[PDB]
RNA sequence: GGCCUAUCGAUCCUUUAUAUUUGCAAAAUGACGUAAAUUACUUACUACUGUGCAUAUAGAGGUGUCUGAAAAGUUACCACAG
RNA sequence: AUUGGAAUUUUUCAUGUCGAGUCGUGUUCUUUGAGAUUGGAGCACUAAUACGUGUGAUACAUUUCACAUAAAGCUAAAUAUA
RNA sequence: GAUGUUAGGAGGGCAAAUCCGCCGAAUUUAAGCAUAUAAUUAAGCGGAAGAAAAGAAAAUAACUAUGAUUCCUUUAGUAACGGCGAGUGAACAAGGACCAGCUCAAACGGUUAAUCCUUCGUUUGGUGCAAACCUUUCGACGGAAUUGUCGUUGAAUUAUUCCA
């Protein structure tokens, strides 16, 4: 009853009321390091959609990243390169900046913990705020459950770097079926591969 | 292969066949197409007319198989029974072939060609041209549109 | 260098093969052939065995 | 075939001789025999020429 | 174009109705939610401005309302299916 | 000179070398192929490791007439046939939930092959003999006098899949019994013609039933 | 068309003419038009049917380095192929 | 020898559910086969509840009809192996 | 939320052919060149496995329809894109290899959570020479958790049959 409840009110984020406590978490979130773990999820009804669970080896993190484009890594601004090619501003990164931030605890603290999944929470113009859901495997309630199990697999180290989060499916375009999907399916790098290449073989 | 290719025939001789004024070189025209309208133009114009230029709408996502259809000319739909049917036929004015074309793949049945005149034949098709059908009705035969 | 691929695939038709079949055991039939291959033949009763 | 037999139609003599080979024809009856002389025969055109009463004529037979 | 469900197809292969032949074989409570949550939020700053405009009740101010809607909103189905049910929230309103 | 050809249609140039990939194992994946099924039909029990998999019709105007296996068990369907979804799931059957047929003579053709596969198919007992065939629940539990005869008879007759249809060996008409006043070309065309108007009225009538 | 020999311009592109000819992809936009019928999801019969886009055909807008690159200088600091 | 469970099957009664700064739109850049924008990403605005809204490769409005159920997740096999 | 050489544990690094992520060019081609091309490639920084990845419908069709993924054969050098120049370029059906399904969440269950876990323990089996592994239910003492664990897939009610 509860989560369905707090699900509607969430979903409106226009009000007195969602304007206040999104200003009232800014504030707070502005003060906070870069990367911290929290008690309890910051929004339990996004948490339980997005697999939180309340069993010991889950832990709640909440995230501080930078937003907008990234500008082109070249010394003393412009480089050589055809006019079509220079590239400086308006280059727009590949990957989503929820990757990013699932990235920057994947990679600094995340070790013994695995990312699961992550939620947008709240932004201003300068950051967006994220809380990112993480489980341990060494932990012996997941070992455990004949749920979540799966996490343990030794091929679920590292997930965001592997493209195997949410936000990694998302930008890697596999929500997209049909059509539209093209040379990406089996991964764009295998299709593309297909393509490319030509095969010797017996008759055509 | 080897035994018989030109090297063989040309292996002392020291322009290769390739001339000695000339002296073979590695792209002596550009690449490919390339020289269309520049300077290969007449070799484009002689061999190749209809080569430049746009023409027509465009489909942008056509499908082959909902246009897919197979064509027979009513001269070769007797064709179509084997040889002791077809004197069976010839024989006997009581009784006409009926012809499915459908089994041997085909869906529009077009009007070509002289018919041995006053046999009956049925013949089953999804299509006919205006003709075929005038011809199958002038020698007595029937058509049947059938999808 | 040599590339890996240097025509392994060759066709030759099903039609010309059983031909190839037939035509060498009617071949293998004929006395003077059999000798012309340079088999020892003269004490065979008749060469069709 | 079809040619074939439109060229012997006014020959009361049945020996035709073709250098090349005789294809069969699937557009009409095809009734009239004929003795033929080919260099080579397609198998059911030499099979209807035989039934027909016709003769499918070798070479050497010429 | 248009293919059957009462009349039987008749074999004819033009792409009608027709083709081969076959013979084919064949609230309350989120109500209650929206007004727990509607007493909780009230309206948004794009809905009174609807509202407004919904309440002068002019041709010219509902062809404003609904230009208003379809750029903020952009999908041209959801702007009229909001600025109805805005409409409908105003006449329920006044009783 | 060059008449032969206005282009090379030859496109290597996205570094070729690099991407080729030279191929000649047929043969022996095929052997691979064989053992891998040779392995797994004698683990079995020598119980078939094929699966029915029934018949349905082939997309568009092009192949409307071929039929071809499917995934054509639905447990409604089955179950209406006789045979429950637990059972059709312990032999490994082919099921598919969405494919769903739309036709009565696809149904009942599909039915009648779902009831010769039932019947024919028989179960060994799977404790060895301390339970029964019951109701039908799961069908055909045997007895071990007919299990042994028939696990020692392999199949003599015929394939279980595919399946042909009509014949090319012509059917016949009296020719007295034939029309000659039908006109199709004439009746395609204004069929085609009208379309758009029926179209209207069918857009009309679909608006008047939801009202 | 100009007494004759001289007075001029492809494709792509743009633009306007023209059609009882077309398309915009599962469907429809003249029009329930015309008849009948009405216990209705009725049934026939009609040569000429939305905005926008796309065509096809016909001209015209231009290529004077005139069988049609969107193009300035400089090197006695120089390099290389001849 | 207890306990427990499942599947059907009757007969009643229940018509519940369905992942939001996400879809979407505008915009930019990237990207593609995507074309009056195919996918991605940045930014601005930001939804609807199943009779919804996502599709049906030309911008659009008004309406069909067919097919699907996004925005959470897992999964052997055939395949690849400088 | 700190603090702890607290108790139990983990991550780090190397190797890289195939695999996956980012980031990311130019020579080159157009007989020049600026768009296109080379190329979503090379280099760069990261992550995995014995294969991975993808995967159970916000699919395709317009048929008498099909019905998770991969792969092969194919469509197809086709629709299409392009100083429409050079050049570039897919999908659906079909034949096969091969085929396997699913569960969280929300919904539903309050007789007092039917859950979970650490630490301490304890015994009915079995191998092996021995090390050792392998089964095995029963109690404590701690915690976690209703800011939600577990069960369940509308609900009862009948008869049958099966399974532990």
């Amino acid at each position: 009853g509860a989560y369905k409840y707090i699900q509607e009110i969430w979903k409106k984020k226009q009000s007195d009321a969602m304007h206040f406590l999104l200003r009232v978490r800014t504030w707070e979130y502005r003060q906070l390091p870069v990367v911290h773990r929290v008690s309890k999820p910051s929004r339990p009804d996004k948490a339980r959609r997005l697999g939180y669970k309340a069993i010991q080896g889950f832990v709640i993190y909440r995230v501080r990243v930078r937003r907008g484009d990234r500008k082109k890594r070249v010394k003393k601004g412009i480089v050589h390169g055809k006019p079509k090619h220079q590239g400086v501003h308006k280059q727009k990164s590949t990957r989503n900046l929820k990757s990013v931030a699932e990235g920057k605890v994947g990679k600094s603290i995340c070790g013994n913990l695995r990312v699961l999944n992550s939620y947008w929470v709240g932004q201003d113009a300068v950051y967006k705020y994220y809380e990112v859901i993480l489980v341990d495997p060494n932990h012996n309630a997941v070992r455990n459950n004949p749920k979540i199990n799966w996490i343990c697999n030794p091929v679920h180290k590292h997930r965001e770097l592997r493209g195997l989060t949410s936000a990694g499916k998302k930008y890697r375009g596999l929500r997209v079926k049909g059509h539209l999907s093209a040379k990406s399916r089996p991964s764009i790098r295998a299709n593309w591969k297909r393509r490319q290449l030509i095969k010797l073989r017996k008759c055509r | 292969a080897t035994r018989f290719k030109k090297n063989r025939k040309k292996r002392g001789h020291v322009s290769a066949g390739h001339g000695r004024v000339g002296k073979h070189r590695k792209h002596p025209g550009g690449r490919g197409k390339a020289g269309g309208l520049h300077h290969m133009r007449i070799n484009f114009d002689k061999y190749h007319p209809g080569y430049f230029g746009k023409v027509g709408m465009r489909h942008l996502n056509l499908l082959k198989n909902r246009t897919y259809c197979p064509t027979i000319n009513v001269d070769k739909l007797w064709g179509l029974l084997p040889e002791e049917k077809k004197k069976e036929f010839s024989e006997n004015k009581d009784i006409a072939p009926v012809i499915d074309v459908t089994r041997k793949g085909y869906f529009k049945v077009l009007g070509n060609g002289k018919l041995k005149h006053n046999q009956p034949i049925v013949v089953k098709a999804r299509y006919f041209s205006s003709v075929a059908e005038k011809k199958i009705k002038a020698v007595g035969g029937q058509c049947i549109l059938v999808a | 260098p040599t590339k890996i691929w240097r025509r392994w695939g060759r066709k030759v038709n099903l039609k010309e093969k059983r031909y190839a079949v037939c035509s060498s055991i009617a071949a293998s039939g004929v006395t003077s052939l059999v000798l012309a291959r340079g088999h020892r033949i003269s004490h065979l009763k008749e060469v069709p065995l | 075939l079809s040619k074939l037999q439109y060229h012997m139609a006014n020959h009361p003599n049945d020996i035709a001789v073709v250098v090349g080979s005789i294809t069969d024809d699937k557009r009409l009856f095809s009734l009239k025999q004929l003795k033929v002389c080919a260099l080579r025969f397609t198998e059911t055109a030499r099979k209807r020429i035989e039934d027909a009463g016709g003769e499918c004529l070798t070479f050497d037979q010429l | 174009g248009r293919k059957s469900t009462i009349k039987p197809a008749t074999g004819i292969a033009v792409g009608f109705n027709s083709g081969h032949v076959v013979t084919k074989r064949n609230s309350k409570r989120k109500e209650l939610i929206k007004d727990v949550v509607r007493e909780i939020t009230g309206f948004s700053p794009y809905e009174k401005r609807i509202i407004e405009l919904i309440k002068i009740g002019t041709s010219a101010s509902t062809k404003r309302s609904l230009k208003y809607a379809k750029k903020k909103l952009g999908t041209h189905k959801r702007g009229k299916a909001k600025r109805e049910e805005i409409q409908k929230v105003v006449i329920l309103q006044r009783r | 000179v060059a008449h032969n050809n206005v282009l090379p249609n030859v496109h290597l140039h996205k570094w070729w070398q690099h991407r080729v990939r030279v191929n000649f194992s047929k043969n022996i994946k095929k052997k691979k192929r064989r053992l891998l099924r040779e392995k797994r039909r004698k683990a079995n029990g020598g119980t078939p490791i094929e699966k029915l998999h029934p018949i349905v019709h082939c997309p568009t105007q092009r192949y409307n007439f071929r039929t071809r296996l499917g995934k054509g068990f639905t447990f409604e369907e089955l179950k209406g046939a006789g045979l429950t979804p637990r059972a059709a799931q312990t032999i490994g059957i082919c099921y598919d939930k969405r494919r769903k047929n739309r036709s009565e003579e696809s149904l009942t053709k599909n039915v009648e092959r779902l009831l010769k596969y039932k019947n024919s198919l028989v179960m060994i007992p799977l404790k060895k003999n301390k339970a029964k065939k019951g109701i039908g629940g799961i069908p055909a539990d045997a007895d071990k006098n007919t299990i042994k005869e028939f696990r020692n008879k392999k199949p003599l007759l015929s394939i279980f899949k595919k399946e042909k249809n009509t014949k090319p060996f012509y059917e016949t008409i009296e020719v007295s019994k034939i029309d000659k006043e039908f006109l199709a070309y004439k009746t395609l065309r204004r069929a085609k013609l009208a379309e758009r108007r029926k179209n209207c009225r069918q857009q009309k009538k679909d608006i008047k039933f939801k009202s």
